[PDB]
């Protein structure tokens, strides 16, 4: 049976076929292998070969607790076979499908065994059925079709199925045919009767090419449980998420937990996973017990509250607009919904990455819009309209003053607190009448001891001692000291490019508590101007604090 | 043209396997039309799953018709070298760039090498497997196409070069660079003569520069009627920054004016010694640097800074603080511009100048988020080549110094 063209297959350059010896088997397994192999030989899937085939691959027989299954271990051959065009790794997302009036699942029976294998390659699939106690030579076989477990079977089967479907699809443009592994998914808007007729036509075509489909009425009806999804006629959702309850948690338990939460976040709005991944920050052995943080406990509890209610998503309509909304979830965490109709979400999602030690709400919002843009291009092939809780003044000021280039989509402001805002803004010019603090900090790089001090133009000077610190942290601590001992308006002069860079970025959240305290001080201020001078240049003001903090 | 040039890869190197980027339905449809017509013309052919190689493709505009752009950067990295750049091209008064890539579609590609040109038209939402092709002819954007076509190009250009000995012609990838010192009308007339000469010999050619005005920008210092303490601090910081490049800069007399602990807004009169020192420092910055020289073995690096109000500074160097070139790019707003458009145009201009001066593209350090650039860089890309790039994540605390 070779109406299907074979795909030319080569071994990796410089490699020969596998010669793995056959493990001895029990008499019952040998009997099962003999009967199965005679049935396959009648069907043309395998052929007995002469004695001059030097290659061999181990064979096995098992029955998972009635039917017997033959299994072949192609690990060596797979190591020795060429690479293929990568079979589809990413599955479609259910929110990208268009609602169909009639829908059908066709499971292809014995898919791989229905496609012929390249002739010149068949010799490398040789295997041996062992004789009883090695009295006589075992039986030598080789495959004529795509073996189950071989490296090239999925890609070659998919290609062959595509070429087989091309004519039928050409004669039926009103029928949508998807292929995935050994499954076909057929959809149409025709009448249910003539839809069944078209399904029967496709079944007869595939059968003419040697591919069997569900002979009776097809065993699979809605809802379809597929890859952790429930696919209903008018909606889709995820299969039920079950979060474990444990006294102690290992790295593995937390990894699977954040995995299930990630999986739920695509339709359940409000899922948070930041504190638990913070528990995974150590990244050590999978059996190491990790103690849960209070924030992780609260996070998991809120997630349990969210997963208590059932949620579902709808399918896509190309004639309606695509809309995305973003809401702030708290400390650096964001949630979003993508929909076409007000309360019918296509899907949901989250964004909680800092991608840096410090950031602000506007930057994170822009990054979330970026992620939604990429996901929308992937799933629907277009970018959505954005409804965002930020005003044009805030965002325009930010992206205008931002040193880095950014792409701002078209969006309408939706007044739904909490709104995204600039908690503070540094001054662009020095402040008249405000006290000028010259600040400096230093630390002994061996003893880790240090100090932070200031000298002002009013004649005020101060030094505060510090233990277990570094020079950069003493620079930040000096800025903080100036903020603490100043009025509502203050000019600050520093020689640290590190601290200057941290403050100029204008963050409103940080991983270090010192920068958080500086942020609170800045929010409580009215006007703050920060200036920089090169160190050890005798500028004046800076030299006094340098000599003061060095002494 | 039956005889194909045998092409190899560098020893111990396999073909490219680069991820295809997701595209909108518009670009996918455009690529399907383009690739269907190219397939009817025998330029590309469909391939089976025994081909594991891949090269990304994109759709651009360059006109209202869509154009196909192939990112052969990886294949170019992995392709064998083939058996020059004139230094006088940058001295010419006018240089015009002509697209001669269509000619490459007249030459067949080595049959054993075609599998390495494989590319994929992606599907939306991974619903169907992508449409996979390979090239049967020399493709545009591959470094082997101008090398294999080089003899034919020399043969076609030989008469025109004979008539015009003082006109410089340098080829880079799909582009011909034609430079002359003639008047602009004479120059454009010669360009049209070359165009018609190429056309009547079957070389279809469906942007003129002036490198005579290019230069390394000098460091500029402020001029003020009244200086504050903050202003003098800025000036001393900038002069201290420039002292790494220029040796003779002095700040002693200028910093002397700030002795004490003064308020930032206090007005400070420029004394005689500080004003003469600032003037001397202005004269020092008029000269170019001493020992900066180009190394053909080292990579070219281009840095860009966003200056606001549509202004972007850039530096091309090979070693830090050894700027081979510096420049400032500007664009009239018109309420139709944005950061990504200006940055893309800047990258293309910098790359063009780099090709004219040194004959290769630089490595870009782009002040943008990776995914944003990867999302929108094709919307304004008009060139046929693609340079290497990375993404800086630290703000330049020197934006004001190059400003
Ligand atoms: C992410 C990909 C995805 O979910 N692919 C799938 C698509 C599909 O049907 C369609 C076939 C052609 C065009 C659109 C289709 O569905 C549109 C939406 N839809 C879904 C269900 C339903 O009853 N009615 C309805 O309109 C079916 C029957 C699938 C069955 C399995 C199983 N097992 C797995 C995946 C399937």
């Amino acid at each position: 049976i070779s109406p299907i063209e074979t795909v030319p297959v080569k071994l990796k350059p410089g490699m020969d076929g596998p010669k793995v010896k056959q493990w001895p088997l029990t008499e019952e397994k040998i009997k099962a292998l003999v009967e199965i192999c005679t049935e396959m030989e009648k069907e043309g899937k395998i052929s007995k070969i002469g004695p001059e085939n030097p290659y061999n691959t181990p064979v096995f027989a098992i029955k998972k607790k009635t039917k017997w299954r033959k299994l072949v271990d192609f690990r060596e051959l797979n190591k020795r076979t060429q690479d293929f065009w990568e079979v589809q790794l990413g599955i479609p997302h259910p929110a990208g499908l268009k609602k169909k009036k009639s829908v059908t699942v066709l499971d292809v029976g014995d898919a791989y065994f229905s496609v012929p294998l390249d002739e010149d390659f068949r010799k490398y699939t040789a295997f041996t059925i062992p004789s009883i106690n090695n009295e006589t030579p075992g039986i030598r076989y080789q495959y004529n079709v795509l073996p189950q477990g071989w490296k090239g079977s999925p890609a070659i089967f998919q290609s062959s199925m595509t070429k087989i479907l091309e004519p039928f699809a050409a004669q039926n443009p009103d029928i949508v045919i998807y292929q995935y592994m050994d499954d076909l998914y057929v959809g149409s808007d025709l009448e249910i009767g003539q839809h069944r007729t078209k399904i029967e036509e496709l079944r007869q075509h595939l059968l003419r090419w040697g591919l069997t489909t569900p002979d009776k009425k097809h065993q699979k009806e809605p809802p379809f449980l597929w890859m952790g999804y429930e696919l209903h006629p008018d909606k889709w959702t995820v299969q039920p998420i079950v979060l474990p309850e444990k006294d102690s948690w290992t790295v593995n338990d937390i990894q699977k937990l954040v995995g299930k939460l990630n999986w739920a976040s695509q339709i359940y709005p409000g899922i948070k996973v930041r504190q638990l991944s913070k528990l995974l920050r150590g990244t050590k052995a999978l059996t190491e017990v990790i103690p849960l943080t209070e924030e992780a406990e609260l996070e998991l509890a809120e997630n349990r509250e969210i997963l208590k209610e059932p949620v579902h998503g709808v399918y896509y309509d190309p004639s309606k607009d695509l809309i995305a909304e973003i809401q702030k979830q708290g400390q650096g965490q964001w949630t979003y919904q993508i929909y076409q109709e007000p309360f019918k979400n296509l899907k949901t999602g989250k964004y909680a990455r800092m991608r840096g030690a410090h950031t602000n709400d506007v930057k994170q919002l822009t990054e979330a819009v970026q992620k939604i843009t990429t996901e929308s291009i992937v799933i629907w092939g277009k970018t959505p309209k954005f409804k965002l809780p930020i005003q044009k003044e805030t965002w325009e000021t930010w992206w205008t003053e931002y040193w880095q280039a950014t792409w701002i989509p078209e969006w309408e402001f939706v007044n739904t607190p909490p709104l995204v805002k600039l908690w503070y803004q540094l001054e662009k010019e020095p402040i008249v009448g405000a006290e000028t603090f010259y600040v400096d900090g230093a630390a002994n790089r061996e003893t880790k001891l240090g100090k932070a001090g200031y000298v002002t133009n009013k004649g005020r000077q101060k030094v505060v001692p510090l233990t277990n610190t570094t020079n950069q942290k003493t620079e930040l601590q000096a800025i903080y000291l100036a903020l603490q001992d100043s009025g509502l308006e203050v000019n600050i002069v520093t020689d640290s490019q590190y601290a200057l860079g941290i403050i100029q970025a204008q963050p409103d959240k940080s991983e270090s508590e010192l920068v958080n305290q500086i942020i609170e001080q800045l929010i409580k201020k009215e006007k703050v101007y920060l200036a920089w001078v090169p160190a050890h240049k005798g500028i004046g003001g800076n030299e006094q604090v340098d000599k003061l903090v060095s002494a | 043209p039956i005889e194909t040039v045998p092409v190899k890869l560098k020893p111990g190197m396999d073909g490219p396997k680069v991820k295809q980027w997701p595209l909108t339905e518009e670009k996918i449809k455009a690529l399907v039309e383009i690739c269907t017509e190219m397939e009817k013309e025998g330029k590309i052919s469909k391939i089976g799953p025994e081909n594991p190689y891949n090269t990304p493709v994109f759709a651009i505009k360059k006109s209202t018709k869509w154009r196909k752009l192939v990112d052969f950067r990886e294949l170019n990295k992995r392709t064998q070298d083939f058996w020059p750049h004139p230094a006088g091209l940058k001295k010419k008064k006018s240089v015009t760039v002509l697209d001669v890539g269509d000619a490459y579609f007249s030459v067949p590609l080595d049959e054993d090498f075609r599998k390495y040109t494989a590319f994929t038209i992606p599907s939306i939402n991974n619903e169907t497997p992508g449409i996979r092709y390979q090239y049967n002819v020399l493709p545009q954007g591959w470094k082997g196409s101008p090398a294999i076509f080089q003899s034919s190009m020399t043969k076609i250009l030989e008469p025109f070069k004979k008539q015009n000995p003082d006109i410089v012609i340098y080829q880079y990838m799909d582009d011909l660079y034609v430079g002359s010192d003639l008047e602009i009308g004479q120059h454009r007339t010669k360009i049209e003569e070359l165009r018609q000469h190429l056309l009547r010999w079957g070389l279809t050619t469906p942007y003129e520069l002036h490198p005579d005005k290019w230069t390394v920008q000098p460091i500029v210092l402020p001029e003020k009627d009244s200086w504050t303490v903050n202003d003098i601090q800025k000036l001393v910081g900038k002069l201290n920054w420039a002292s790494q490049i220029y040796p003779g800069i002095k700040v002693r007399q200028l910093s002397k004016l700030l002795r004490g602990t003064k308020a930032l807004t206090e007005v400070i009169p420029l004394t005689e010694e500080a004003e003469l020192e600032l003037a001397e420092n202005r004269e020092i910055l008029k000269e170019p640097v001493h020992g900066v020289y180009y190394d053909p073995s080292k990579d070219l690096i281009a840095e860009i800074q966003k200056q606001g109000q549509g202004q972007w500074t850039y530096q091309i160097y090979q070693e830090p603080f050894k700027n081979l070139k510096t420049g400032k790019y500007a664009r009239m707003r018109g309420a139709h511009t944005n950061d990504v458009k200006q940055l893309t145009e800047a990258v293309q201009k910098i790359t063009t100048e780099s090709i004219v001066i040194w004959g290769k593209t630089p490595k870009f350090k782009l002040p943008i988020q990776k995914e944003t650039w990867e999302t929108w860089w094709t919307e304004y890309w008009q060139a046929t080549w693609i340079p290497e790039w990375e993404f800086v994540n630290t703000p330049p605390l020197v934006k004001l110094w190059y400003q």
